[PDB]
């Protein structure tokens, strides 16, 4: 006489926590991490150990899990599919019960999920590449402020790419400058400009001095093109106080749009500023400064695709994706597949672009894309022939550094967007027809035949690390 | 070095910190309260009453900034309203301590132009008490 | 002198190899990593350029200011050893370009986008020279070590935690049992694991209010003060304060907060409630790993270790050493140094790169936490000494007896070594020996002995100098 | 499996689980203290003020966080700054005791760099306290 | 007195509030440094909830010492009990820092009394009524020890407070016996007084028959017998 | 055995007087006038004046040996002769950044200038100068907006800015207060401004006052199409009643509000910079009371000190003196301070 | 209803005698906020009538004297005592300083007593 008791002592986390016959319920979080094990630990062992220390746990037995369900809470490796051509690479897929996580909290869920297991001694590396979020958990979070439509709705712009700029020098102009030049930049056909990521409050340039001449140039330009502009002023803080007093006088000045740098604010932060935009009404561009501390290599790390879905579901109108062609890192296969992820409802499994689960959003808004960083005039026919209408391509030093200004550089812009978007609407290939597309333009141009002359020699083809 | 105790060694406010008053010394405190025409008073109270406490605060929000229970003591009898005779105060001591022989007894003077009290020491401490020290055991 | 359109190398302004730091400049370390082709010296500027005030074409508005004035500068650049395309580029940053107080801000420039460069294969902050003109511009830590050991009126011993577990799963009540079971044995305090926030299985303010029964009995049982961080971390700012300001109001001595998955802009603000309502802030560095683990690419922990003293908190997990979860022996004492002392010397056999002037600051005791039992403790007492706080959470709850005498194990075998090393006793030498001596009399060590004295982590370390 | 009594097991910090420490024992923590340069202090209490208490809170708004009442005893004479000599603090500890032989009495040493007490343990507890338990008798 | 002067109003009121919600009894505000707009600020939260307000008057020499040119302190010390303080400094006469003894005198009476009529012999260069506004306890300290007690109590009289920090952590043998020595010496002197015995010329003697029974006094006089503060004074009528 | 416990007075010079201590870059260091009674060398009453100022007191205590006094205490490291004087010495002090509050300038003062001008030691003591270290100054909020800042939102560039004083001083009824601003405004002045000791009065409540001069503003902003402005004054007795004053700038939206500094306090002023800063109001400070501390050379605070510890709590503007007008201010000392008001980094002279 | 009519030059004199409050316009008010039998149940007495005393002198009185005479009074027997009707807040007595020095009577009195008091 005598059933299941409590004994002390170590034992292999496989006896527990490896399950491969296990079947998935529609409510788990589904996860894909792409482990390392270090020489003499067993794919099964090393994979058991990362569900178990992210779930229910320790290194040791404890008599306390007699007095729950460990078959109910605990995290499962269900499966162990050996990665081709690499070294000692494995995807263990973990299926974690809706129970384990608290609702709405992207916080909560990234801190099971990557809190512990990427520290074990018992690995050499993991890479979180991708989480399947249940329709179930995906309900318990706000989202995004608005999203696209409703973005599109509120600045009634519909039928082509926004533009944005970033402001430069990216530090070291005073608040009048930085009105001046946004100023400049919007009445020459820019939808919005937008303070640097690290534009925050500094000696050289306080957050509200700012905020007032940065108004003032908005609403000048409005008036003199007839278009709604924005520019996305920066509310990421030192504090939560320091954070919601910004965003509080962005409401008060009647401007459409503000950012904030989601990774290196915060998402305990973030998520409280996606609700405050959407009780308030403000768009809500998202930074994603920091993400490439995170998500470069293919080793180690958490994958982009995953750091966009907590995003999505903490809360964003915008969100940087990346331009593949530009002077950041970004694959096309790779980019195309999140960028789907970031503004689809529905997006079925498919490895050739690093989409692991097949991803239902139920109905929560998508998150427009953001093409930003080293790009210019000849490459707008790839841009949009990348990410369609449904994005904002950013030029900062595409604009700002245009020889005859901020308005005609923005004019360059605004125009060969306009030429892309009616070539493809007249069915002309712009993978193919691009660069003749843009020399039509340059025709009656003259904004953009300048453009096109001083950046004609520069792209920017490298090596890409993070590789399927 | 004399270290001061911590232990059984409560205090009485003015006076008690020098050697017990003869009955000399206390008659010479009481010419000195008839001398200033104030007005003489006894006050006592039984042990349990004797020294401030907080236990009324149970009641308060947080408003027990300079509030303590046992600061007021019971009234033996009246203020002795225009007394100029300091037999008449050490009478009533004797009456008074007669009255409460376990109590503890107070002798206070009241000024009515400044209207507070000007004066006061301890007369009487029940012999049952074990809380205090004598002058030379205040320090080992 | 004027502006003209077009691409030019970064070097031309960023590469400055005779440029004198000032005092006042945040400095940088990064290991990086360049493109075949592109020469470290302009991979170096790109770095410091996009981590200050440049971009990829030039811009005219550069001459409405000074950029000498505000331009991050790689100052010098030196090879690998063993390395054959890896260097290490000294950036220095001027103050102005930096917000008072925000360990945000100050990431978001540092490391915001110069890690997703094309140019470069990988990159990784080393090192950061905060300077003591920075340092004054953030609250800081709560209390630090010295002002938490006064309030909890504990001195001479390492301060021993204790995760309870199961992870998840358990309920508030059971929570609360296992909590005061725990700390009546002899551990200063428990805790909530760092996933453990509000969830179905168990709501926060129900855990609270039992954790707060458990742990007064515990103190009145025991005679000694006791704590049990309660965990904060929350998916908004208004639910995190919701949490803290139960805590405050139920009178508990701490609570707990993850820094990372958290935010440094909600820590900060939380660092900030607890300062100025007496509360201890445990951190905990849930994610670091993600961050901190590979040599080649990330940031060292050492960073997110001053980075966190600077947006505050009186606890911050330091690593074992010879736990489960990796952590070197000389890179640990390096940033253990750089969280708890005043002034940490320039020392690069043990990963610090710059000479640290705290000017003050509160130090952040450490914590070792993970994978250790009884038998590490000669080795824990020895590298940590008296100012840390050693955690065993299925150290404890995995005691055959259950958790009081599980807590009895550590606390004896704690105090045991504690007396040694006083004594003059080499821990290193004799650790072995004490314990044993101990197990004579102490049956409660003895069971836990047996049960794990084979039982060590011992595996390759990744984050190798 | 033995069972932690909850009963009469009061505990006193740094040392307190292990052996009653032997006068040969306290002497290296003493010599400990002296190598390191600390200074040597002794501090005491009655039973009554020995361990924390939640007393004074009742007169407080929701601020109790990190208040206890008992953890401040009281100073014998005063540090021991400059000491040098192991001797001198073991002859304190001597009078100290003699001075109070029904308080508890510990033994701490101060670090003026930290600023904070770096070491302590209780050196007498009162003969009649029967609130803890030998070591034998701390399980059942 | 727990201080609450800060460098902003914001800060100055979360001390007070800890105060209150601590329930004890008193704070301090340097008036002069804080100034009398968070002075005032500070004087009526006090009075609605209960927290004696202890004056310390920081920076006043800056202003108050040269007989030429500034402020007399009697101005200041009307000035404060106008803005509001339960105590303030007002010199020892005999300590470290400057205060000739007629002056004080004057400005005592300023700080206390209801009514002070005109005596230029005292500074007093019109009559003052009060009319009810309550008095303020003036605080003597300052280099002073248990020998300067007589002089003191024959000075301020009852209604004062006596400091004494130095003269208190300085004993040889702690602060408990400091404290005693210095309760001890007052009480002395205030009996002494009651029986009808002049203080300015027995002074000396009520302290050494107190030394014969009292270790803690005699190990304080021993120390401090021969200091003195005796300089030419710079604010003379 | 070692360094102990020893009860009595000995010279402050023993511990406060280091001739050969080299200065931290983090110190706040002081340049006190110094003028010590017959009989006391200056190398004492300089140390007297570093130890009441920072750590020390008459007697020997106890507790010094619980902390560091190397680490905390202040220090005369020099003691300079006066030319034209054999009493009067300049000593300096340094104190090290960990005994000063941040960002409160009500602390620093409280420390160096609290105690130590009553000392009967000395006859005299005047504040010369500080030495405020980055490190300190980082700690600060600082002006509301600054020069550059200011121009920028009035958009007025290429010449001085044109100022002027109501009156007479008191006696103005409300609506005579707003038609004498109008009249002033409309012909050229940038600025005007409530007296100093213009605040509440029977005469003219602040709240009648601030609504008048509104329309006076914008009446004359319309009709010269030049931004105008007009300092209402928030000095109050009260923080509550300065606040609410500011709170009514704030919603007439008019640009400029004031605020006596000294009388009003740094307490006071530093929470109303603050307010400014958040709220886009520009502060002008008054210096009423400065010539009753700075006005003698022999005792006091000079004006330089007095500037730099208003830079620190905060104001846009700041009474400079004139030179050449009814009020003394010497020529090279007033553009000494003004460069110290001003500029960013300021060499000795 | 006595608004303006009492003034009118028509008239010499007029009083208010009564007015017929109906129930409907009575049910629009709050009314006292216990009444006589809430009170006696929160007070615990029944019985006899309640038992007062204005303190005395109205005026003049400190707020320390004024706690004592309070406790004095109520220790006696009395259930309640009160402030005069023009003791508010004066010179002589602040308010607050009364209100905390009663608190202490009236606790002291009923301590005593074992009888609710009052003031
Ligand atoms: O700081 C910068 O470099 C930018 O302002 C672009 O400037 P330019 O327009 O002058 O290049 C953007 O923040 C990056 O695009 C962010 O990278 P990503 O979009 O990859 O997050
Ligand atoms: O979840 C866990 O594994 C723990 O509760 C330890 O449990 P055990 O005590 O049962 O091992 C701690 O959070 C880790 O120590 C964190 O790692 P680190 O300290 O490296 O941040
Ligand atoms: O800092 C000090 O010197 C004191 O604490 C006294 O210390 P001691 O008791 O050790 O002398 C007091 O603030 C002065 O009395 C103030 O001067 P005044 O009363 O003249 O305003
Ligand atoms: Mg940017
Ligand atoms: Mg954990
Ligand atoms: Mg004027
Ligand atoms: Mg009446």
């Amino acid at each position: 006489k005598a059933g299941a008791g409590f004994k002390a002592g170590v034992k292999d986390y496989r006896l527990t926590y490896y399950t491969p016959d296990y079947v998935v319920r529609d409510t788990d979080i589904l996860a894909a991490f792409r482990m390392t094990p270090q020489p003499g630990v067993p794919p099964e062992e090393c994979g058991a150990a990362v569900a178990a220390e992210s779930s229910t746990g320790t290194w040791t037995t404890v008599w306390t899990d007699g007095l729950t369900s460990l078959d109910r809470y605990k995290g499962r490796c269900y499966d162990i599919e050996p990665v081709p051509g690499e070294d000692n690479q494995y995807i263990a897929y973990v299926a974690y019960p809706i129970d384990l996580f608290e609702e709405g909290s992207v916080t909560n869920m990234f801190t099971s999920i990557v809190g512990n297991v990427f520290g074990f001694k018992a690995l050499r590396a993991l890479r979180l590449e991708d989480l399947r979020i249940p329709p179930a958990y995906v309900k318990t979070f706000v989202g995004p402020p608005h999203g696209i439509q409703v973005e599109r709705d509120k600045l009634n712009k519909y039928g082509r790419g926004l533009l944005g700029c970033t402001i430069k020098p990216k530090l070291g102009l005073s608040a009048k400058n930085y009105g001046r030049a946004v100023y400049e930049c919007l009445r020459g056909g820019l939808d919005f400009t937008k303070d640097d990521e690290n534009v925050n409050s500094q000696p050289f340039m306080r957050w509200r001095d700012r905020f007032l001449f940065v108004a003032e140039a908005i609403y000048k330009a409005q008036a003199e093109t007839g278009e709604v502009k924005g520019h996305y002023l920066n509310a990421t803080a030192g504090t939560c106080e320091e954070m919601m007093k910004r965003a509080v006088c962005a409401k008060e000045l009647g401007v459409p749009i503000i950012m904030h740098d989601y990774l290196t604010g915060g998402f305990t932060a973030n998520t409280s500023l996606a609700i405050y935009c959407r009780d308030n009404g403000l768009l809500l561009h998202i930074h994603r400064a920091m993400h490439a501390v995170i998500d470069r290599q293919r080793n180690h790390g958490i994958h982009f695709r995953v750091l966009a879905k907590a995003l999505r579901m903490s809360g964003g109108d915008h969100l940087h994706s990346g331009t593949v062609v530009g002077k950041l890192e970004g694959e096309r296969e790779v980019t195309l597949g999140f960028v789907d992820l970031m503004r689809d409802d529905y997006v079925e499994k498919d490895r050739s672009r690093g989409i692991y689960f097949t991803q239902d959003w139920c109905s929560m808004p998508g998150v427009m894309p953001v093409a930003s960083g080293g790009i210019h005039v000849w490459h707008m026919p790839a841009l949009v022939e990348i990410f369609g209408d449904d994005a904002c391509l950013q030029f900062g030093g595409g604009t700002l550094g245009h020889p005859w200004g901020n308005a005609p550089g923005a004019a360059a812009n605004r125009v060969a967007l306009e030429a892309c978007t009616q070539a493809r609407n007249e069915g002309r290939d712009l993978a193919r027809e691009g660069g003749d597309v843009i020399r039509s333009a340059c025709k009656w141009s003259p904004e953009l035949a300048a453009a096109c002359e001083v950046w004609k020699e520069i792209k920017f083809e490298f090596d890409t690390i993070d590789k399927l | 070095m004399m270290v001061w105790t911590p232990v059984n060694n409560k205090m009485f406010e003015t006076f008690s910190y020098l050697p017990p008053l003869s009955d000399e010394q206390i008659a010479a405190q009481v010419d000195y309260i008839v001398a200033n025409g104030w007005i003489p008073c006894l006050e006592f109270a039984e042990s349990d009453k004797a020294y401030v406490s907080n236990e009324s605060a149970i009641r308060f929000g947080s408003v027990s900034c300079l509030y303590y229970d046992n600061r007021y003591w019971t009234m033996w009898k009246l203020p002795m309203f225009g007394c100029r005779d300091p037999m008449q105060v050490l009478r009533e001591i004797v009456a008074c301590t007669k009255a409460f022989p376990d109590a503890y007894v107070r002798l206070v003077a009241f000024d009515n132009q400044k209207q507070v009290q000007i004066m006061g020491f301890l007369v009487q401490r029940p012999k049952s008490a074990r809380d205090w020290q004598p002058a030379n055991k205040r320090s080992v």
